[PDB]
């Protein structure tokens, strides 16, 4: 019943500022609200209680507030390791427990051209009919980034997929892996296979190719 | 210290039935109501169940309602979220917590581990494991990996040299390729000046399909 | 017991 509304949807900040998270309630829930932290890939850790109250081994820069149906959650000393996802949950309607939507922190940091390293297919892939062509992206932010394939100077689409780590705790850097899936006939009827990356940290978009049997 | 660890994860077949477990140490489990949080593949957190202190107060989503059956066994410290007529929205990760009680001062905050369901008609299927091996792609430092291929479902995990190395790896997240099955690839920057000296080993764990692969990435003529 | 009453209005 008590819906929690969470803004913003993503924040982006430099470290050292600070985030105030926003989570609102369809209906008055008292001072029973708290604030949980996921860094994903790990489950979700309890972090302010009672809507102002700090939980064990939780640093002082993190600091709730509100009462009522209007709530704030403040990192002080945005550090990289806050680099998470934040939810708010409800227990005035105990029976009846309730989250929000999350809220994204992203820790901005100075711009990081990507390393773009190529993988050419394995020999033994190639013999099951398949060629799989991994081009790596490396410790590189912001996180937009443009990876499109190309075959003997022809653009790719419908044959690659993208991965892309979550944002480091520490260095605050992403890394994207993009993989060219081929027909072990149509690998070997083409020499050149090129990754051709567009970031803020490049001065001109970077092309990165190598030539089959050679 | 406290503990909450979930048990039971699994495919299962749309519309079949699935068990959870959840086993808690260290805190007094029988005064504590047990929750299930659920949490889609990239989604947030959606609160499923709830079992009281004693057992015989209960409630559950309404969109779990009517299939999920909740029970608790205080003298083994364990709880039971029993799962039917199971369908696509049901695959998650599923969180067994306390999460503050219903008392004027909030009772601490548990969250245990978490367990994958996946509810799928696909079979389980071991890891294709193919070397991504070092090259003239190199930056002063080398790039290696391994790449797990048509494997379902997840999780794999990854470690190098047995977890020794550990510095400058990244597991890529999976990916559910157009065939139903997922892809994954692991990569570790390493220097170059050990590549013919020093042996590299991907130790890829399967759990799901009963696979342990360890493959050897060899670096390239090239 | 006290506590399972009021969880009953709860619930």
């Amino acid at each position: 019943e008590v819906v929690l509304t969470q803004s913003p949807a993503i924040v982006s900040l430099s470290p050292g500022e600070r985030a105030t998270l926003s989570c609102r309630a369809s209906q008055s829930v008292g001072s029973r609200l708290a604030w949980h932290q996921q860094k994903p890939g790990l489950a979700p850790r309890v972090l302010i209680y009672d809507a102002s109250n700090r939980a064990t081994g939780i640093p002082a820069r993190f600091s709730g507030s509100g009462s009522g149906t209007d709530f704030t959650l403040t990192i002080s000393s945005i550090e990289p390791e806050d680099s998470a996802v934040y939810y708010c949950q409800q227990r005035g309607d105990w029976p009846l427990i309730t989250f929000g939507q999350g809220t994204r922190l992203e820790i901005k940091r100075t711009v990081a051209a990507p390393s773009v390293f190529i993988f050419p297919p394995s020999d033994e892939q190639l013999k099951s009919g398949t060629a799989s062509v991994v081009c790596l992206l490396n410790n590189f932010y912001p996180r937009e980034a443009k990876v499109q394939w190309k075959v003997d100077n022809a653009l790719q689409s419908g044959n690659s997929q993208e991965s892309v780590t979550e944002q480091d705790s520490k260095d605050s850097t992403y890394s994207l892996s993009s993989t060219l899936t081929l027909s072990k006939a149509d690998y070997e009827k083409h020499k050149v296979y090129a990754c051709e990356v567009t970031h803020q940290g490049l001065s001109s978009p970077v092309t990165k190719s190598f030539n089959r049997g050679e | 210290q406290v503990q909450l660890v979930e048990s039971g994860g699994g495919v299962v077949h749309p519309g079949g039935s699935l068990r959870l477990s959840c086993a808690a140490s260290g805190f007094t489990f029988s005064d504590f109501a047990m929750n299930w949080v659920r949490q889609a593949p990239g989604e947030g957190l959606q609160w499923v169940a709830i079992i009281s202190y004693d057992g015989r107060n209960k409630h559950f989503a309404a969109s779990v309602r009517g299939r999920f059956t909740i029970s608790r066994d205080n003298s083994k410290n364990t709880m039971f979220l029993q799962m039917s007529s199971l369908r696509a929205e049901d695959t998650a990760i599923y969180y067994c917590a306390t999460l503050g009680g219903w008392f004027e001062e909030a009772s601490p905050t548990y969250w245990g581990r978490g367990t994958l369901v996946t509810v799928s008609s696909a079979s389980t299927k071991g890891p294709s494991v193919f070397p991504l091996a070092p090259s003239s792609k190199s930056t002063s430092t080398a790039a290696l990996g391994c790449l797990v291929k048509d494997y379902f479902p997840e999780p794999v995990t990854v470690s190098w040299n047995s977890g020794a190395l550990t510095s400058g790896v990244h597991t890529f997240p999976a990916v559910l390729q157009s065939s139903g099955l997922y892809s994954l690839s692991s990569v570790v920057t390493v220097p170059s000046s050990s590549l013919g000296t020093q042996t590299y080993i991907c130790n890829v764990n399967h759990k799901p399909s009963n696979t342990k692969v360890d493959k050897k990435v060899e670096p390239k003529s090239c | 017991s006290k506590r399972s009453f009021i969880e009953d209005l709860l619930f």
